RNA sequence: CUCGA
DNA sequence: GCATCCGTGAGTCGAGG
DNA sequence: GTTGTGGGAGCTGTCACGGATGC
């Protein structure tokens, strides 16, 4: 009956799992980290009691386990990434990321500025004839593949890549000095 | 609007809680320490 | 993947899942945190046969 | 009870059990059977009738079964009210919230895990206790027991924290708040002024 | 944490 | 029949590190 | 894969009050 000795680790094994935390908890110095590595040992001890020698010693075999597995979590816990916990990240915590993020914590004026059109841009394409400039604009600012840009224009692929040519000589000729 | 006319509560059933949600976190993981990027699944998928 | 009372509703003085089912609130701990048993229901017919 | 009898009743321990019981639970019995109680006659059971009333009435007309008050499935909160952020030297911070909602979903799968593998009825017992415990703790923690400290023993700032005091939502960010158009500085009389 | 009204 | 045990209140706004 | 000996830090100088609870 191997499920019968596996019934005999619930008589022997089950009693000292007290002291087995009273161990785990002198470890982790925490009441939930003691009960979790608990657990985990529990776990581990369960799954391969089968290398369990009967009528030896099994509070020391269990004692290994428990230290092994702690030994186990701190390894993982070296590549955390050393996270820790706080009633709540600071002004200062949050202008700090902000200093070296990819966008900073933006003001209303830097939006409603934003939104305003960019004369000197606006200008420079103002002049280019609006369908070579509709065409860079298909395709440069949305990005469109130039098939699609062949498509949402009603024109052929080489009249639109001609006028793609055009129009980015042109605006580079007016916008290469405002560009800078 | 601001123009609302009333505000009520009431226990959430599990149904409510499922409807609410856009997907199940199921691991501990946060973000990958080497990119920072958010684990798939974690807390922060 | 077991269910959970909402300590709220346990621990919340006066305790509602205890005025709910008329439990004294030490017995609704006792039965939640798992250091006693509790019958769900009982089948009175098998039983009076 | 168990060795015989047993296909006789059903019991058990933990959570599932209060949820079976408020399957088994016929509000409108309990409510009218309580007011019978409650006009019958007066004293310590006519109070305990009226208080076990109220709740009983609320459920009855609300049309909110009891069964709310047991979860079987925990909401998430976005991220971005739960922030992460690394500071000046590579570590990172993040707010309590995160490490709860981490505690219980570690033990929610430990206690998948131990269903599969089958252990004995003692060990899951264990997990579900602490399975119900950080989900307290994730509600409303140190109501229950001892608080879940992080390092330095601070109790973390469970979901009911963040409603409750000076410092919390209510008092602290919808009754007042900081507002731009506005600067601080130190006062000298001006006496030249017009008042 | 210390300090200002 | 109540005596305890617990859980809730206990000023505002400002500066650093 | 774990097999010789095994109970942790914490308050811990507050007060005044009202109402479940629990013997």
């Amino acid at each position: 009956t191997d499920e019968e000795l596996t019934a005999r680790f619930e008589r022997d094994a089950i009693p000292l799992l007290d002291q087995l935390y009273g161990g785990a908890l002198r470890m982790t110095r925490n009441p939930a980290d003691a009960e979790d590595l608990l657990q985990e040992t529990m776990v581990k001890a369960y799954a391969g009691f089968r290398s369990f020698r009967h009528g030896t010693n099994l509070k020391a075999w269990l004692y290994r386990i428990l230290t092994n597995t702690y030994i186990n979590s701190y390894r993982k816990k070296q590549r955390q990434p050393a996270e820790y916990p706080t009633e709540q990240i600071t002004d200062w915590q949050l202008a700090s990321n902000a200093e070296h993020s990819s966008t900073g914590l933006r003001s209303a004026e830097v939006e409603a500025l934003e939104a305003l059109p960019d004369t000197e841009i606006k200008e420079a394409l103002q002049a280019l004839p609006e369908e070579f400039r509709m065409a860079v604009y298909y395709a440069d600012v949305e990005g469109f593949p130039y098939k699609e840009i062949a498509e949402i224009m009603d024109t052929p692929i080489g009249t639109v890549m001609s006028r793609l040519h055009r129009g980015r000589r042109q605006l580079r000729g007016l916008l290469a000095d405002v560009a800078r | 609007v601001n123009f609302f006319d009333e505000l009520r509560i009431g226990l959430a059933t599990a149904e409510d809680i499922r409807q609410w949600s856009y997907g199940e976190v199921k691991k501990p993981e946060t973000i990958n320490y080497r990119t920072l990027k958010p684990e798939k699944d974690g807390l922060f998928c | 993947a077991a269910p959970v009372t909402h300590i709220w509703y346990f621990k919340g003085v006066p305790s509602r899942l205890g005025y709910l089912l008329d439990l004294a609130p030490k017995d609704l701990e006792k039965i939640i945190y798992f250091a006693a048993y509790v019958i769900t229901s009982v089948d009175e017919e098998m039983r009076h046969n | 009870l168990v060795d015989r009898y047993g296909e006789y009743f059903t019991g058990a321990m933990g959570a599932e059990s209060i949820q079976k019981l408020i399957e088994n639970f016929d509000i409108d019995a309990e409510a009218e059977s309580l007011r019978d109680v409650i006009r019958n006659g007066k004293g310590q059971k006519k109070l305990r009738a009226l208080k076990r009333l109220k709740v009983v009435a609320a459920f009855q007309q609300s049309g909110n079964s009891p069964m709310g008050m047991v979860l079987d499935a925990v909401p998430v909160i976005p991220p971005e009210l739960r922030p992460m952020v690394q500071l000046d030297g590579g570590r990172f911070a993040t707010s309590d919230l995160n490490d709860l909602y981490r505690r219980v979903i570690n033990r929610n799968n430990r206690l998948k895990r131990l269903i599969d593998l089958g252990a004995p009825e003692i060990i899951v017992n264990n997990e579900k206790r602490m399975l119900q415990e950080s989900v307290d703790a994730l509600f409303d923690n140190g109501r229950r027991g001892r608080p879940v400290t992080g390092p330095g023993n601070r109790p973390l700032k469970s979901l009911s924290d963040l409603l409750k005091g000076k410092q919390g939502r209510f008092r602290q960010n919808l009754l007042g708040k900081r507002v731009d158009y506005s600067g601080r500085s130190v006062i000298v009389v001006g006496p030249q002024l017009k008042l």
